[PDB]
């Protein structure tokens, strides 16, 4: 097989034009390796940018551009877009078959939206009691959420996940406080308390 | 107009075999070409085999020529990749996507079918409270607990409602994955309008619809 390379990752700025390249282990890239440039976003979804080399596809922003450039093949971004944040992913054609290159990485401020469920009657019947503090609409994405019983506050029962890309280019994560029926009917009142970016978002249910 | 949708997850045992499928809808089917990628744990993708559907050629290469059949169903607009003698190596993401020629290919895809080479989820609807109930929009939701392997497709009304929809990501503790999904609504759909969020469990045959109800 022949190995085909690319940068790991590029940080860039908005308007700016940056330049990914796609150099081949067997040697030279021409046009006969019909490069070809793949987005890649959150959760698999692919979408062709250039094939043939050179050719835009349907729907693609003319600020995309592939082009050979030495012994190797780049694609040329004029004009960044929030949106244009992604791995992208070039390949080669080597007779029969395409090689991927493991893909570069390009990177490119919202108040979190918290929303709190109860326990579910079903659930509770079960003398569990999971209280579910769904957060969204956060950029960038990076939170810090705290639950309080009574004003008080909780470690113990509490699951928080991990941050995730939105489509609408935002972040969400949720997290979970697992009590008993028992402990639900035991106090006033529960908060899910967030913490983004130098301030403090929380809401709060209450048993009763 | 272009789609190509592809079956859901699959968890195999070893040496057994799985068949994977991707249905286009938008183009010649005949007349284009249809290749299988694939992406092991964080390895890149691998290329696989291809076929031209009208005109039954299919292409391998040395490493899936054997384990990796390829058929087409001209009369559905589907094409099976069927693996068989499963490996571990052989867990990934198998994404499908068209081409016309080496200068044109590779533009629109699947959104690709994971393999996994097991106990069900109980799923329990979250009605609203006053931190969900917002106004104009109420947002439902549903608890998805306790189930593995990942994953679980949870979807609202059938696919119907497709917007404001918002799966968040799983969290696991003990072995054992809990996820929760939400969708949004205008305070006026519900509970006038049925919401029923549909979880599916591909790893243990389990299907649950359960209607949120106030
Ligand atoms: C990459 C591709 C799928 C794989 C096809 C293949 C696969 C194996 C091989 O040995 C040769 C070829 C080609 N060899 O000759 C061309 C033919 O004779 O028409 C055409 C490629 C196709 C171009 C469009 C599609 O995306």
């Amino acid at each position: 097989q022949a190995v085909v390379t690319q940068e790991s990752a590029l940080t860039t700025s908005p308007g700016e034009t940056v330049t990914l390249t796609c150099r081949s282990s067997s040697g030279a890239i021409t046009t006969s390796h019909y490069a070809n440039w793949i987005q890649e976003k959150p959760d698999h979804l692919f979408t062709g940018l250039i094939s043939g080399t050179n050719n835009r596809a349907p729907g693609v922003p003319a600020r995309f551009s592939g082009s050979l450039i030495g012994d190797k093949a780049a694609l040329t971004i004029t004009g960044a877009q929030t949106e244009d944040e992604a791995i992208y992913i070039c390949a080669l054609w080597f007779s029969n078959q395409f090689i991927f290159g493991s893909g570069t990485k390009v990177t490119v401020k919202s108040s979190p939206s918290v929303t709190l469920f109860p326990p579910s009657s079903e659930e509770l019947e079960t003398n569990k009691a999971t209280l579910v503090c769904t957060i969204t609409d956060f950029y960038p994405g990076v939170v810090t959420v705290d639950w309080k019983v009574d004003g008080t506050p909780v470690t113990q029962g509490m699951e928080t996940t991990q941050p995730s890309k939105q489509s609408n280019n935002k972040y969400m994560a949720s997290s979970y406080l697992t009590l008993t029926a028992r402990a639900w009917e035991r106090h006033s009142s529960y908060s899910c308390q967030v913490t983004h970016e130098g301030h403090t978002v929380e809401k709060s249910l209450s048993a009763a | 107009e272009v789609q190509l949708q592809q079956s859901g997850a699959e968890l195999a045992r070893p040496g057994a075999s799985v068949k994977l499928s991707c249905r286009t809808s938008g183009y010649s089917f005949t007349t284009y070409w249809m290749q299988w990628v694939r992406q092991r744990p964080g390895q890149g993708l691998e290329w696989i085999a291809a076929i031209y559907p009208g005109d039954d050629d299919a292409r391998y290469t040395q490493k899936f020529k054997g384990k990796a059949t390829l058929t087409a169903d001209r009369s559905s607009s589907i094409v099976y990749l069927q693996l068989n003698s499963l490996t571990s190596e052989d867990s990934a993401v198998y994404s499908c996507s068209r081409g016309r020629s080496l200068y044109y290919t590779m533009d629109y895809w699947g959104q690709g079918t994971s393999v996994t080479v097991t106990t069900p989820p109980s799923v329990y609807p979250l009605a609203p409270g006053s931190a969900a109930q917002t106004n104009s929009m109420v947002t439902l939701g549903c608890l998805v607990k306790g189930y593995f392997p990942e994953p679980v497709t949870v979807s609202w009304n059938t696919g119907s409602l497709s917007s404001g929809v918002h799966t968040f990501p799983a969290v696991l503790q003990s072995d054992l994955y809990t996820l929760s999904s939400s969708v949004t609504v205008p305070s006026s759909t519900w509970p006038s309008e049925t919401v029923t969020c549909n979880v599916a469990h591909p790893a243990s045959s389990t299907k649950v619809d359960k209607k949120i109800v106030p």
